[PDB]
């Protein structure tokens, strides 16, 4: 499976970026979307995820109110939006692929890929 | 020959020792011999050897241990300091085993509260100022789980007072899966409650207060939740709080235990404030969202129309094979609690065992077989018996392993197993010499013997004892069983002084089959005294009848009992009315207090050490369990006609004695207080003493002084 | 014909009476009849009328009254609520005498802590909420002065509870100006003292706390301010403060007191915290900048080498007639209080009064006479006679008043003055039966029997009285006096038991020729006891080598004077010696404790009611005067080895008995508790008893149950 991620980079804090994901090999479409992040010194974190149709989005308690993401299944592209940042959030992002297409499934510990990274600064 | 001296009993001379082992397999187990070495005994094998030396231990002051499952890792602890019955803090090193040498790089703070390793490799997990820690390995950045810890206001991982002392009665509320790939915790919340203050005197100018938030009977009650995280990547969704079922949420609540079936499905007891519901739910773990769900289908309910629900605590489920079905013990359609085996619903359960006795303790369900405890042996509701019944066999069968072993020497048995059942260890108790051995676990044949105390069967061979019996009488439809200790030489033809000793608590038994030396052995081999001991309706292990006799009626019926009781030895014909005391401690007390001011004229002198006196004044949920809500609209008629300080007026004509610590933080000293201030306001003499800075146990130095009092004030009284 | 009872001493059955005039006028006084009647007696014309009358009273269910200067209001208070020793709060209502009916304008609040009116007019100055409120008019709005004022940290016109109880011994700090031109006030701040807490129990579900600022010994101290402020335009300038002398505000001090000599002319007294010195400075008043001046030539300075600075308080200067020269009482050359003379320089003093004996108290000095008490007739430490001397005519006079009026029954004197000394009252306490009378102020003769006591004197005719006798002993260079008490019919020939009765604190006397039927005198005339009191070292009234002999050696000479006593008491041959007891209160705690585990083998038992057990949890102002700070350089070595605790091995072979209450604000529950820890660490054997939310005094039924258990513990021993 490959997947590759765009976007990210040096920003001052507060203001918004955007960010995407390419995934071939596998079939999109047919299974749930996840964005993850790794900081640096701690764990990886659950971000958002994105069921597999695009009609119903789960954002988590650290970011809710101020992430965007959406889906494109014709382009197999997906997209996350960040508005309002904070200078805590420096960290990598990775794109995971569930495994479950029946419904919204939060992919445990599926692929990873590079990831890009995103600092905030002044 | 000689007679037994005070300070025999004080100084302990005559005190048994017992051999649990400490299994770390299915067929070794870890011991400390007598030279603070650890050994290792390999059952096989018959082999052992030293893991840990005394230089080791001597090192660090350590005084305990704890060795990891990998057996790569030790844990030392020293700097012990009690805080409460159950809890206290410490510090702990650890000793690398593979290199002999202790783990260098980051250490665990100070002090500690409490600290438990995985069961199955090695990492740990440590609560240190109200939070809990987790460390992958010993010698690694420990990760902080929760961050709301604060003194006295909120707990996690531990209990606060209430729930130590009432509910739990342990030092933790965290447990791990068996194969400890979860953890589960509790967060207690303690803001609204009152709190309870009292002065400490110690060594300074100025004495200091002490400050517990304590729910007295109808005030507010701390605020539970439980939560289960992750033990691999805890950062990744973070704890997940377990729901509560809608019947129970709806009210005031508690929590009453919790026992893990699988890595994948957990069990919780619910209880409501009104004690009359208990609720066990099952809950499984769906991994499309990394949560927990509880099924209303998965939902039992137990309900007593008469009383409260089980008996001092709620029964626990123990879990088959299959990890589907579970047996429990309660009360049948005759009101005796038996054993029960649940698979899908409650009104399905089959009855295991059946009769006019009860099974008391479920200890372990194997493949084919269960161990269990009951009185059942020749209807004596004082004794402990272990049998083995056989499950899932084509015939059915039935034994028991320990009622013909020693017959006139052990009558009263527990058991420790090991992993699988594969072996297993019983000591017993009573009425002989107590002894421990060990057995094969598929034959119950006897292997050695791992304690035989020969030394106190060689020191007792120049004393005269007393002669102890069990009887029963028969008032009014009703059973007591009275327990008599009679001095050696004793002759039907004179008069003796008699003293009774109550407790009369409920769900409690007085009347056992067990071996011991105390200061009433002392009374009755040196000053020619007749002691009993009485058991009547209130108490446990007889039927739910005599258990729930007392239910929303406390302190009416155990008065009756004794006074009964005291009337039928009288009429035996050897026994002096004029010389008759009684004496209690903490439930004794107040049952002492009670019969003394009854105005029978049977009772010549009393003894309350640290009694209660309203039951306003005591915890909400032991008093609640067995009176109710202390409102106009349920119970506050019976909590005013109740208390000791109402029936001041009638202690003018016999001599009273009441004692209590200062410091008491489970029983206050408000009690005696009060009743101090209403005897002296109705103009009634009588005797006190006071004990500084101690608790409800009076340890150290107090034990001595306080009986010798008690002993001088009854040689006054009898003389 | 018959003996005295117990129940005779607690239900005061024999108790007199006593008449002190209220003054309000040269010639008129005030006095409350048998029927709540306020009478007015005018002594020149023998007429009286009732100023107000029992309905008035009971209208608003007052219990005391206060007239003003100009007799047009009275104010009558209500709702009694004790707080202190001296300290109160009420509700006060204004009547008015001209039109009758209660004032209806501006409220007064409630409650109040301290109300005055004004020396002249009917000004009024009260407390309320800790601040100072002053009305020009009964009905008027008032005038608010301070605006500091805080509960238990900041004082305003009333003291603390150290300068309440330990120096000023009132209940007010404020006072008028002798023609209400300016008022003078105190300030207090008590935000950095330590704060002592106990638990009361009450009547509710939860004990609360209560805390009280309270200096121990070597603590921090309150802090003092004094104010004066114009009472006619108190918004001109505002309040005042006055200087402090430069000698004395180098380090900590103390206020003493105030006077007021004329409305433009003030005297204070200072003390320093090492309290053997003592400044009295006399502050002017100046228009020019209207501010208070004290000049440096105006400062009298008293110091002493071998004790601390007067008797138990620092004395009182009394100001002569043109109010430039006073006379003061303190030690002459010779070691003996007299009285001084005063005019312009300390050093030229001129001595008015010398001898072997002492002056006692200043009553009043007129345009040509000298008032006073002393104990110079017949050389008997124990007795007070009023003498009058002659200031300012050409050949000396000197007077004895009252040593011959009732020479065999009356003996201790006390003076009531009326304005300019026209008539006073004597009252006697005994040895006889007390009685006032009046006399006229120029002749000094007898002119009404204001009360004599006569139906005391009938019911005593019956009841057969002990006999008292008051002696002295010379051991060696000492001299002890005595009183025994002794059971009727006394015989030579026989043996008694013996108690001794003993106080023993500093600048205090227990030897005196009072009339009282007490605890003690029961028990002589119906037990058949034996009672004595011993007066020693440390005693006041007999010179300065005695007084000044226990400075930092407190808890030495007591015991040693008491065994020397007890020993002489052995060897007149009537005292059985294995029946020997002693008992005290309240540092007669201590000196029991401490004679009892003396190791002589002398007393059989010994009972303490609230014992000091050691100096450094008392209160630092009465401590450090008599013992000096608690440090390493200053006295830290006699404050360790004059605790009851560091005795606690001597107590084995003797009967103890310890009670205290646990409510004590004055000697805290503390020490009671510290004595009982060292007893039980030492395994000894003793008796106790506490009393619930009782203060030092231990009045009501508390009274009844201490004394009747006394007399058991007491009648055990002696059997
Ligand atoms: C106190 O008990 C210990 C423990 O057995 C014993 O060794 C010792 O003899 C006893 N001391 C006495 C009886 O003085
Ligand atoms: C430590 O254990 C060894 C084992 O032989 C023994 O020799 C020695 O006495 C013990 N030392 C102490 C202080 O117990
Ligand atoms: C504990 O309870 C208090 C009120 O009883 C509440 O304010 C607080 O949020 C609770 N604490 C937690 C951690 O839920
Ligand atoms: C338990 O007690 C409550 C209140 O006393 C009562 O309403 C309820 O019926 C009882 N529950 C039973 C008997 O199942
Ligand atoms: C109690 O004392 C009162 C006077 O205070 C007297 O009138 C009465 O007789 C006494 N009563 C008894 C029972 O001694
Ligand atoms: C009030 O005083 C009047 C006048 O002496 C008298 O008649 C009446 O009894 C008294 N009323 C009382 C004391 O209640
Ligand atoms: C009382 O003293 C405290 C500190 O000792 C000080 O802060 C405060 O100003 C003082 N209060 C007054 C002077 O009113
Ligand atoms: C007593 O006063 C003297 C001077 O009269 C002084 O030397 C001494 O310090 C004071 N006493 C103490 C203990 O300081």
């Amino acid at each position: 499976v490959q997947l590759v991620e765009s976007g990210g980079g040096l920003v001052q804090p507060g203001g918004s970026l955007r960010l995407s994901c390419a995934a071939s090999g596998f079939t999109f479409s047919s299974y749930a979307m996840s964005w993850v992040r790794q900081a640096p010194g701690k764990g990886l974190e659950w971000v958002s995820a994105i069921n597999s149709g695009g009609g119903s989005t789960s954002y988590a308690d650290s970011v809710k109110g101020r992430f965007t993401i959406s889906r494109d299944n014709a382009k197999n592209t997906l997209y996350l939006q960040m508005n309002s940042l904070k200078p805590e959030d420096t960290a990598v992002y990775y794109c995971a692929k569930a495994r479950t297409g029946w419904s919204l499934a939060v992919p445990s510990f599926g692929s990873w890929g590079q990831g890009t990274q995103v600092t905030v600064s002044s | 020959m000689r007679a037994l001296t005070l300070k025999d009993i004080l100084n302990g001379t005559f005190s048994y020792k017992t051999f649990f082992p400490n299994w770390i397999s299915g067929q070794e187990y870890l011991h400390q011999s007598a030279d603070n070495n650890i050994v290792l005994y390999n059952i096989e094998t018959g082999q052992s050897y030293t893991i840990l030396s005394n230089r080791t231990m001597k090192s660090v002051n350590a005084s305990n241990y704890g060795l990891s499952p990998d057996r790569q890792f030790v844990y030392l602890e020293s700097d012990y300091s009690k805080l409460w019955r159950y809890s206290y803090t410490a510090t702990y090193y650890i000793y690398d085993l593979s290199n002999g040498e202790f783990v260098r790089g980051n250490e665990l703070p100070r002090p500690i509260q409490y600290l438990c390793w995985s069961p199955v490799g090695s990492k740990l997990a440590y609560v240190y100022q109200n939070n809990i820690y987790l460390k992958q390995r010993p010698g690694d950045p420990p990760f902080q789980i929760t961050f709301n810890g604060r003194e006295n206001k909120i707990f996690n991982g531990i209990p606060d007072w209430v729930y130590e002392e009432e509910m739990l009665a342990t030092k933790y509320a965290l447990w791990w899966s068996p194969n400890g790939k979860f953890l589960a915790y509790a967060e207690f919340n303690d803001t609204d409650i009152p709190v309870i203050a009292y002065s400490y005197y110690g060594d300074e100018q100025y004495p200091r207060t002490i400050n517990i938030p304590y729910p007295k009977a109808g005030a507010k009650n701390p605020v539970v939740r439980i939560f289960i995280i992750d033990t691999t990547y805890p950062a990744y969704v973070g704890p997940q709080e377990v729901p509560v079922p809608a019947m129970i949420a709806s009210s005031d609540y508690y929590f009453s235990w919790l026992t893990w079936v699988t890595d994948e499905r957990v069990c919780l007891q619910w209880l409501k404030r009104v004690q009359n519901v208990s609720v066990l739910s099952i809950c499984d773990f769906r991994e499309d969202w990394q949560t927990w769900d509880c099924p209303k289908t998965q939902e039992h309910i137990e309900e007593s129309r008469t009383g409260w629900a089980g008996g001092f605590f709620v029964s626990t489920p123990v879990f088959s094979y299959d990890a589907i079905s579970y047996y429990k013990i309660f009360s049948d359609k005759d009101g005796y609690k038996h054993i029960h085996y649940i698979k899908d619903t409650v009104e399905n359960a089959i009855q295991i065992t059946s009769g006019k006795w009860e099974a008391i303790n479920i200890f372990r369900v194997t493949q084919d077989s269960l161990f269990y405890s009951s009185n059942e042996f020749e209807e004596y509701p004082g004794r402990r018996n272990i049998y083995r019944i056989s499950i899932g066999s084509y015939p059915p069968s039935k034994k028991c392993v320990t009622c013909h072993l020693r017959k006139e020497r052990c009558q009263y048995y527990t058991a420790s197993f090991s992993d699988y059942a594969k072996y297993y260890a019983l000591v017993c108790y009573g009425p002989g010499i107590p002894i421990s051995t060990l057995h094969d676990g598929r034959t119950d044949q006897e292997i050695k013997i791992l304690e035989e105390n020969k030394e106190l069967e060689n020191a007792l061979k120049n004393i005269q004892l007393p002669k102890e019996e069990i009887k029963k009488l028969e008032v009014d439809e009703i059973t007591l069983w009275y327990k008599m200790i009679l001095p050696p030489q004793f002759d039907r033809s004179k008069k003796y002084p008699l003293l009774i000793q109550v407790y009369g608590g409920p769900c409690s038994q007085s009347v056992r089959s067990v071996f011991a030396v105390n200061w009433i052995s002392y009374l009755a081999s040196k000053e020619g005294m007749v002691i009993a001991l009485v058991d009547g309706r209130g108490t446990a292990f007889q039927g739910d009848k005599l258990l729930y006799a007392v239910y929303r009626k406390l302190g009416v019926y155990e008065v009756e009992d004794q006074i009964t009781a005291v009337r039928k030895f009288i009429e035996m014909g050897f026994i002096d009315e004029k010389r008759i005391a009684i004496w209690g401690w903490s439930y004794g007390g107040y049952v002492s207090s009670l019969a003394l001011a009854s105005g029978t004229g049977l009772f010549k002198c009393g003894i309350a050490v640290a009694p209660v006196s309203s039951w306003e004044y005591y915890a909400s949920v032991y008093t609640e369990r067995f009176m109710g809500l202390p409102t106009k609209d349920d119970n506050l008629e019976h909590y005013k006609n109740s208390t000791v300080m109402a029936r001041a007026e009638y202690f003018r004509n016999v001599d009273y004695l009441l004692i209590h610590g200062t410091a008491d933080d489970n029983v206050h000293f408000q009690n005696s207080a009060q009743i101090a201030k209403a005897l002296v306001n109705a103009q009634v003499d009588f005797q006190a003493m006071w004990y500084s800075d101690q608790n409800h146990g009076l340890s150290g130095l107090s034990t001595n002084h306080l009986y010798t009092h008690m002993t001088h004030f009854l040689k006054q009284c009898f003389s």
